[PDB]
């Protein structure tokens, strides 16, 4: 216990040296959110089939979607995309407490995406449209709420994320999970431009 | 210049040696030993059902 | 390196030299490590006969009984297998 | 003037009085800070607050079986014949402000009682604070337990109910009934008479609120006060022998702890008591004998010997023009519990030999012996009280009932061997993850040695290094090992401005500076009386 | 991460011409039109391996030659600081616990069973992130 | 290599494939029995109407 | 009517002739005989739909309908012509009364539910287990006219309450006791589930003592 | 295999490392050999 | 928080729909979730107390 037998101030370090080598966490990371885009690659492949043998009205009469409801969630998830993205940026460099300070209202606005959901499904209920009532409801209460459950996961990531920084010194193998966490918010995000542009546009 | 080895090797291994390392095992090797084990041992119970 | 090592002076009072020695139960010295094997075989021949036993009952089920015969069978065969093993020198 | 005021009290109390000595003794005597040694206050203060809703609860019950027809306020039991026990429990939960929450917090203070009592008593048997000395501590705290557990089933039975009638019908009426020479005898003595003789609750009563209450009162006593004078024992450390404490005095630190811990017990009652629903006696409507549900439970304390009963096969005897019901064999059953569970100590000191004055702890690893069969026992009492929900576990989970009761029969000598198996090797593995880890260093990640491509872990010794790479492997001295560097001082310095915003660099180099200080001043002091004490 | 990136981009390439032909004849030369479903899990698997191949690129370009990929690399170009690979851990097997507390509760319809199951799994979930970082107890 | 890239996440993958195989076989010990639709577990013969 | 009972005929001869035998005679060992079963068996059993049946075990379980109320009419009437038995009750309208079962009395069905019904669902209708791989259902799923035919006929391993036992007046309360004991909130917190000492036990085990540990933790020092 | 799979790491110049580690001589024939198929 | 939370628990004591509602009835809502309350806030008053006293 002279000093240490192994000469590094952080108990966990970066699983590889990223500066010359690719990131193990972040490569993970891709693969896995390349494999939940196959998740909701069969949630999609639901809702068309359901889109596809709809008599002409895809959104049946019970049913109306609330734009104005559904324009402010999505451009809130996108605002939270991006000041995850400058919560990245102070994790590449030492800013310990500006990540914490990005990812914290990164965290809020994507709390209020999931409340504005929760929102717009009483809404829906409340007008007949449900999971039992209609295969749109059905397949759009999939879509969305699998997708709303996805967000409630990036939510937990961020505040445990938090925690941990809270607990142990900023280091690269710190700022590598922040990486990868605002990745997964980053996918869950473009997932969600998607399900906007089908459900709502292209309906 | 000769070696002093065991005549034979150790056959099984001192009492509780591996049951904390399958709990907290993280060497491939054994999780891969592990993986051949409890994968046999459904081999045997699906190929059961087969029999009947 | 923020740890200290750790000086015990347990008072001891079986000497422990016979029965488990530390190379099979590193803390032999520290605790009660040695179960004698007699006790675990009878035990193990109990609970066989218990669950034999168990087939006696007001039950018109057979399954039951079956399922008794099969865990009762296979404790006496690793108690079986315990004792032949110790008696031979645990070989085979 | 609170100062002169204090120091003018002072002065009056070693006037009358002269306790400065004994009250200096009391605030200078040391406690171990240990978790695991917080579980019997958890217990003490679930009785506390057990005893202060008892009171209340008391103020606003009537024991009686008087037969009454409600004419209450909850409107789906009126007109219906019931005792004025039921009359006056449902005029707690309804025409009593607060009173449902009263009850409802004593319930589940009840319940966290019995709960902590046998986490205590778990503590107690795996870290062998009952051997030599505080043996006769843990006896009386198996009396404590045995009483507490009659305790509950006398409490959440004291409200005449559909349930908790249909539990005595069965364990206090058949089981009493049942004893082969005097069964029948006891039954008429305790219940006056028949099984619904106009006795049994308030002779509960009594028992309830005084009687039990005041041997349990008086047994925590017991406990406490040799706890007290019978110095706490301790887990092996850097400084901690077999004849010293270390810890931390009880005016400063430990009181204020005690104290705390006390006030969060309570929080986590009330906020139970009014979150989660206990005993809806409203629901379950007024005993009748003709009437019954499907559950029929005791409290989890209880629910192990009703799970005795409900899985022994069915074994009757009848000699000469007598019978001798399956209800003997749990009473039997029963009384061997509790008889190995007070005698355990004893048990433990004929079997292995060792009647030494025991202060140190030992880890449950470092007994695998005591250990594997103290999670036999762990394993028996849960697959009994799972035995006993076995109608609600075949209902929810899918399982047919005669499967679970028959699962529950085999596994009860099938379970306790797999467990004391598994534990006792359990227990062995952990030894020799102490020891590797003693030889071997702290394990880290891996480094790809310059030369040639070994791989390896770049462990970090907890001893004096050898001339060459590896350490001098230390002896095992029964006290928890660091298994991750993460614990140790590696990677344990954030910033530490805020959580939003940092502070001056000068501020947050004062503040890291001066606890790596104390961190060394207080590894400098363990480590001088350590030497002092061995030296 | 040339080969790396390249084998992405092959797949991307066959992937995308799968799904382009397959929505083609099934929008003609189908019973019913387009299914739907094959085309939508053939486009979004092209996006799947796109997205792992993009990134691999951007690796490969932002990376120089490792010795891994470096044909005549020697041993000790490679050797030296490997990074942190966890060692011994028990969260594992409480994380897979817990989820299978959540997935029988998600099977035999019981609220009760999949909230303390995801409580089980954020617990468990904590305890393997925080497992390396949670600093020495302070007293 | 000496180890996998995430070899605590190999450890739960062994885990999750132990304790979701055996959650699968469950379905025997349950009155009713398994999954009466074939591994291929065709959608109509699935819903809560057939194999219930 | 003789359009119903043509439809009926139709949906049976596709849907049960291969385990109710055409001519309502049952197929033996596969299903047992619809002759006087009646209106009341029909509505109750495929309303709940546990009659599209696809496994032959314990229990038939529930599950969703696969017919709409008039279909289930349909069959119903088609199997009253055939046997004669029971008839679901009806309202002026002629849809099946819902709301008119639900009996004035409530403390007098509570009674009833107990001796009777709580024997073996529960104290408030959550549900129970039986003897080899059978149970008690919850009755919170059911509605007034389903809890009124399945006491007017046993369904499975039941008791079967006649009007003559249970005088439709009694089985008004009854319904009226289970809906109310159903749709009524907790008082006092999360009833979990609706049994006491066990949901109680867990709670307790997981929530306070867990909480009282983690609290201990963290007061206390790791040694 | 030792914990962490390796105490060395042979020069790697083909699919066969081993091959070439244990039988250097080979290590010119498995290239003379290998294009004529 | 913890004298806030008694504060809490002696208003809501003092002045809440406390009472048995007898069914579907306006009130019941509230006395539903009345005991809960009186739970909730006594448990909140005395745990935030602990805890700054643990502090
Ligand atoms: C009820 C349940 C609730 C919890 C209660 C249990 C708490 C127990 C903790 C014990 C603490 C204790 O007693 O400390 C007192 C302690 C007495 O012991 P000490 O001072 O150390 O004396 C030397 C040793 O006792 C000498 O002892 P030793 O160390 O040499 O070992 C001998 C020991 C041997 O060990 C034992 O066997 C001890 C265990 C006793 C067995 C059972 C006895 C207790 C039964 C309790 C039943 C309760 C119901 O025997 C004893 O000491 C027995 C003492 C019995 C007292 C038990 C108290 C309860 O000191 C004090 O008296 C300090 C308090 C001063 C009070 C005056 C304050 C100002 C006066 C104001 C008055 C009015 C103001 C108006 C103006
Ligand atoms: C659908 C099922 C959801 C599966 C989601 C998990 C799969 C992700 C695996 C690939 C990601 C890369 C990776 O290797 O994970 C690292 C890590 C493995 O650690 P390792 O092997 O020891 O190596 C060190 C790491 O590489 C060192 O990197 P690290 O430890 O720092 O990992 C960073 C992020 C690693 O990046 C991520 O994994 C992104 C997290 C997105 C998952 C969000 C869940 C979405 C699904 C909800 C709808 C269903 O770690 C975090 O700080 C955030 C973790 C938050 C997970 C929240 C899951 C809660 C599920 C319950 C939600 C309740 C709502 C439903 C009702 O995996 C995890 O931490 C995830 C735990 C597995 C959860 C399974 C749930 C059952
Ligand atoms: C409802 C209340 C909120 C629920 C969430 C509370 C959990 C957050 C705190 C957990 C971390 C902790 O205590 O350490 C930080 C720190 C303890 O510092 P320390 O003990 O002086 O040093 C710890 C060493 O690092 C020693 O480090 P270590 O690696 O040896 O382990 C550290 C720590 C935590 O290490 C772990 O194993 C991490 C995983 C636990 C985190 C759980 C987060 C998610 C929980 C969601 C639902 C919980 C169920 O160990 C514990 O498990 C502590 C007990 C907490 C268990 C939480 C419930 C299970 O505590 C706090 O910051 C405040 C804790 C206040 C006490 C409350 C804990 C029990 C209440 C929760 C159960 C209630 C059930 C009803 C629902
Ligand atoms: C609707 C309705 C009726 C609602 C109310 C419900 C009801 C009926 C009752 C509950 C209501 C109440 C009154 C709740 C609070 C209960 C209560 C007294 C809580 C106190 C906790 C509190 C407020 C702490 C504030 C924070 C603070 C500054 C703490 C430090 C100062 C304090 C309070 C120190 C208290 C120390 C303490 C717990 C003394 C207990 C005295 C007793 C019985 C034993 C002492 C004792 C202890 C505590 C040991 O641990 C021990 C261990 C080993 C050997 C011996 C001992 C020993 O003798
Ligand atoms: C605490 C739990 C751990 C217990 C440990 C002990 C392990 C040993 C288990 C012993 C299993 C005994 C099973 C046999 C029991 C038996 O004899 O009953 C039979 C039913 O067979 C079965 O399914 C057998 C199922 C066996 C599966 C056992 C699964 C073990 C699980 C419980 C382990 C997980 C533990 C989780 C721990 C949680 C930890 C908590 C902290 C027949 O009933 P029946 O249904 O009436 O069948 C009639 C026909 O017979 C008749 O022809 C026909 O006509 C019909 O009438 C038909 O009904
Ligand atoms: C940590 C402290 C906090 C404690 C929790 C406190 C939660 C407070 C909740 C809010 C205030 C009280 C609401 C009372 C209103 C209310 O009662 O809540 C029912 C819901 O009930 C459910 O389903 C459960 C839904 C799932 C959420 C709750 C789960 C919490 C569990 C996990 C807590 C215990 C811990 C156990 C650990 C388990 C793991 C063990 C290893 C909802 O109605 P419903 O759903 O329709 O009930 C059916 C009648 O209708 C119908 O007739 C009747 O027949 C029934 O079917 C009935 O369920
Ligand atoms: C690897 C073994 C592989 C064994 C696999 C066999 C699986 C086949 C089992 C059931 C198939 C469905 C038939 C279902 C009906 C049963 C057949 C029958 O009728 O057989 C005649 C009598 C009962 O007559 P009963 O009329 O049912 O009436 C009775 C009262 N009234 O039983 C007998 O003698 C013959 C015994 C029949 C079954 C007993 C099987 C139980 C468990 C075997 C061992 C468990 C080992 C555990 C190890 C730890
Ligand atoms: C009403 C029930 C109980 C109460 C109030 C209680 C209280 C306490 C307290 C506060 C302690 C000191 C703190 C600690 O060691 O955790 C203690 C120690 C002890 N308890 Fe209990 N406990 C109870 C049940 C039991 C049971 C069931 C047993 C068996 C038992 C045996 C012991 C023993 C042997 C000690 C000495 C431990 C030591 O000296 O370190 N107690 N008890
Ligand atoms: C010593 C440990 C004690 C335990 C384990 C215990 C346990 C219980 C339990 C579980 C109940 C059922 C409450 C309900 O169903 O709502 C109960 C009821 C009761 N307890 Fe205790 N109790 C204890 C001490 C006391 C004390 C000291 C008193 C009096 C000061 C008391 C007075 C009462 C009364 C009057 C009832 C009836 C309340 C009702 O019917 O709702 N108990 N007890």
């Amino acid at each position: 216990m002279t000093s240490a037998v192994g000469t590094s101030g952080t108990a966990i370090t970066s699983r590889v040296h990223s500066l010359n080598r690719p990131n193990m966490v972040s490569v993970g990371t891709i693969v896995w959110l390349s494999s939940e885009l196959m998740f909701f690659a069969g949630l999609f492949a639901m809702y068309f089939t359901a889109r596809a043998q709809a008599g002409g009205a895809w959104p049946p009469e019970p049913t109306e979607l609330n734009l104005a409801l559904a324009v402010p969630v999505t451009l809130v998830l996108i605002a939270s995309s991006f000041t995850c993205q400058m919560g990245v940026f102070a994790a590449e460099r030492g800013d310990v407490f500006g990540l914490r300070r990005w990812y914290v209202i990164t965290f809020l606005m994507g709390l209020f995406f999931v409340l504005g959901q929760g929102y717009e499904y009483i809404h829906l209920v409340e007008h007949g449209t449900t999971i039992p009532g209609s295969a749109y409801g059905s397949v759009f209460y999939l879509a969305t709420g699998f997708h709303g459950l996805h967000v409630i996961g990036g939510l937990v990531a961020f505040v445990l994320l938090l925690a941990r920084t809270k607990m142990s010194k900023f280091t690269p193998a710190q700022a590598t999970a922040a990486i990868v966490v605002s990745y997964y918010w980053h996918f869950v995000d473009i997932v969600w431009i998607a399900l906007f542009a089908t459900i709502y546009f292209v309906r | 210049e000769l070696e002093a080895r065991r005549p034979f090797p150790e056959r099984m291994g001192p009492k509780g040696n591996l049951i904390y390392k399958l709990i907290t095992t993280t060497d491939h090797k054994l999780i891969g030993i592990m993986y051949c084990v409890v994968c046999f041992a459904f081999f045997l119970v699906g190929g059961l059902m087969a029999l009947f | 390196m923020s740890s200290t090592q750790d000086r015990s002076q347990l008072d001891p009072e079986v000497e422990r030299h016979t029965g488990v020695d530390v190379e099979d139960v590193p803390s032999a010295e520290w605790g009660w490590s040695h179960m004698p094997i007699g006790v675990m075989h009878i035990g193990g021949l109990l609970s066989a006969a218990f669950l034999l036993v168990m087939m006696r009952g007001n039950h018109v089920g057979h399954v039951e009984d079956w399922f008794l015969i099969g865990f009762a069978a296979v404790i006496v065969a690793l108690v079986g297998r315990n004792w032949w093993l110790r008696r031979r020198g645990w070989i085979r | 003037d609170f100062a002169k005021l204090a120091a003018a009290q002072g002065d009056a109390i070693d006037s009358r009085y002269h306790p400065s000595a004994a009250v200096r003794r009391q605030l200078n005597k040391v406690f171990p800070t240990h978790w695991s040694f917080l579980l019997g206050e958890i217990a003490l203060y679930s009785f506390i607050i057990l005893l202060l809703t008892g009171v209340w609860l008391t103020l606003f019950f009537d024991p009686s079986m008087a037969h009454v027809t409600y004419d209450g306020v909850y409107q789906p039991l009126r007109g219906v014949q019931m005792s004025r026990a039921y009359e006056t429990a449902l005029d707690i939960s309804f025409e009593v402000r607060g009173g449902l929450f009263v009850r409802q917090v004593h319930h589940w203070a009840a319940l966290m009682f019995a709960a902590s009592i046998m986490v205590h008593l778990a503590r107690i048997f795996f870290t062998g604070a009952f051997r030599r000395p505080r043996e006769a501590n843990w006896v009386i705290g198996s009396l404590l337990l045995i009483l507490a557990m009659f305790e509950g089933f006398f409490g959440y039975s004291l409200p005449d109910d559909l349930l908790s009638g249909t539990g005595i019908r069965a364990a206090l009426s058949g089981i009493t009934m049942g004893i082969p020479v005097i069964g029948t005898w006891m039954h008429w003595a305790l219940f006056g008479g028949d099984f619904p003789g106009e006795i049994l609750i308030p002779r509960l009563y009594a028992l309830h609120i005084l009687l039990i209450p005041g041997i349990i009162l008086a047994l925590i006593g017991a406990h406490l006060a040799l706890v007290w004078f019978q110095k706490h024992t301790q887990f092996p450390g850097p400084g901690r022998t077999e004849t010293n404490v270390v810890g931390v005095r009880v005016m400063p630190v430990f009181a204020v702890k005690s104290g705390a811990f006390f006030a969060m017990i309570t929080g986590v009652l009330g906020l139970m008591g009014g979150l989660l629903t206990i005993n809806p006696i409203w629901n379950l409507g007024p005993y009748k004998p003709s009437q019954v549900s499907a559950g029929s439970q005791p409290d989890f304390y209880m629910m192990w010997t009703d799970g005795l009963i409900r899985l022994w096969p069915a074994w009757e005897f009848y000699p000469f023009g007598h019978t001798i019901p399956q209800g003997v064999w749990v009473a039997v059953g029963m009384g061997l519990v509790f008889a190995l569970l007070i005698a355990y100590p004893f048990i433990e000191k004929k079997v292995t030999g060792d009647d030494a004055h025991h202060n140190l702890l030992q880890r449950p690893r470092d007994v695998p012996v005591r250990t594997a069969i103290g999670s036999m026992a762990i394993a028996l009492y849960l697959l009994l009280t799972f035995a006993c929900m076995n109608d609600i576990i075949a209902l929810k989970f899918h399982i047919s009932l005669n499967a679970t009761t028959w699962i529950g029969r085999i596994g009860m000598v099938v379970l306790p061997a797999i467990v004391y198996f598994v534990a006792y090797r359990w227990a062995i593995s952990l030894q020799r993850s102490d020891r590797e880890v003693l030889e071997h260093g702290v394990e880290t990640g891996i480094i790809k040695r310059l030369p040639h491509g070994a791989y390896v872990e770049l462990h970090q010794p907890l001893g004096p290094v050898d001339e060459h790479g590896h350490p001098i492997p230390l002896e095992y001295a029964g006290a928890p090992l660091p298994k991750r560097m993460n614990k140790l001082g590696s990677g344990g310095a954030p910033g530490t401005g805020s959580f939003l915003f940092p502070d001056p660099a000068v501020e947050h180099e004062a503040l890291t500076e001066a606890a790596h200080a104390s961190e060394h001043k207080s590894l400098t002091a363990l480590k001088e009386h350590q030497d002092r004490i061995h030296g | 991460m040339h080969i790396e990136a390249r084998l992405f981009e092959i797949l991307t390439a066959f992937f995308a011409l799968a799904a382009v032909v397959y929505a083609v004849l099934t929008a003609m030369f189908a019973t019913g039109g387009v299914e739907w479903a094959g085309t939508t899990a053939l486009v979004l698997t092209t996006g799947l391996t796109l997205i792992t191949g993009t990134f691999f690129r951007f690796v490969a370009r932002r990376l120089d030659t490792r010795p891994e990929d470096y044909e005549d690399a020697e041993i000790s170009d490679g050797a030296g600081e490997l990074g942190f690979f966890a060692p011994h851990s028990w969260w594992p097997i409480l994380i897979s616990l817990s989820f299978s507390t959540a997935a029988v509760g998600a099977a035999l319809w019981l609220p009760w069973l999949i909230a303390a199951g995801v409580a089980f799994v954020i617990t468990s979930v904590c305890g393997l992130v925080f497992e390396y970082y949670w600093g020495p107890e302070k007293h | 290599a000496p180890d996998v890239a995430f070899p605590r996440l190999n450890a739960l993958s062994f885990w999750l494939f132990l304790f979701g195989a055996l959650i699968a076989i469950a379905g025997f010990i349950t009155p009713g029995g398994a999954a009466d639709f074939g591994w291929t577990a065709y959608s109509p013969l699935t819903d809560a109407i057939h194999s219930p | 009517q003789s359009a119903l009972l043509r439809t009926g005929k139709q949906l049976f001869e596709t849907s049960c002739v291969s385990c109710h035998g055409a001519n309502l005679q049952g197929v033996p060992d596969r299903g047992p005989s619809l002759i006087g079963t009646g209106e009341a068996a029909v509505y109750f059993q495929v309303s709940t739909g546990r009659m599209p049946a696809m496994r032959g075990e314990a229990q038939a379980p529930s599950k969703p309908p696969h017919f709409d109320e008039s279909q289930i009419d349909a069959l119903g009437a088609y199997v009253q012509a055939n046997g004669g038995g029971p008839t679901v009750p009806r309202d002026d309208h002629g849809a099946v009364a819902q709301e008119s079962l639900i009996g004035g009395d409530v403390a007098r069905g509570g009674d009833l539910f107990r001796l009777n019904c709580a024997s073996c669902h529960n104290f408030t209708g959550k549900g129970g287990a039986l003897s080899s791989g059978k149970y008690a259902p919850d009755l919170g799923d059911a509605n007034p006219a389903q809890i009124y035919t399945a006491m007017l006929t046993g369904p499975q391993n039941m008791p079967k309450f006649s009007d003559r036992q249970l005088t439709p007046d009694e089985k008004r309360d009854i319904v009226a006791y289970v809906r109310e004991s159903a749709e009524t909130p907790s008082y006092g917190g999360y009833g979990l589930g609706g049994f006491g000492p066990a949901p109680e036990g867990m709670a307790m085990w997981i929530i306070g003592m867990v909480a009282a540990i983690g609290v201990a933790m963290w007061i206390g020092s790791r040694a | 295999p030792p914990r962490h799979n390796f105490t060395e790491l042979p020069r790697i110049r083909s699919e066969r490392p081993a091959f070439e580690l244990h039988y250097p001589h080979m290590v010119e024939r498995m290239r003379a050999e290998a294009h004529v198929g | 928080l913890g004298g806030l939370s008694g504060l809490a628990l002696l208003l809501v004591f003092l002045f809440w729909p406390w009472e048995y509602q007898p069914f579907g009835s306006e009130g019941e809502f509230l006395y539903s979730l009345a005991t809960p309350l009186y739970g909730l806030t006594f448990g909140l008053s005395i745990l935030s107390i602990g805890i700054g006293a643990v502090l």
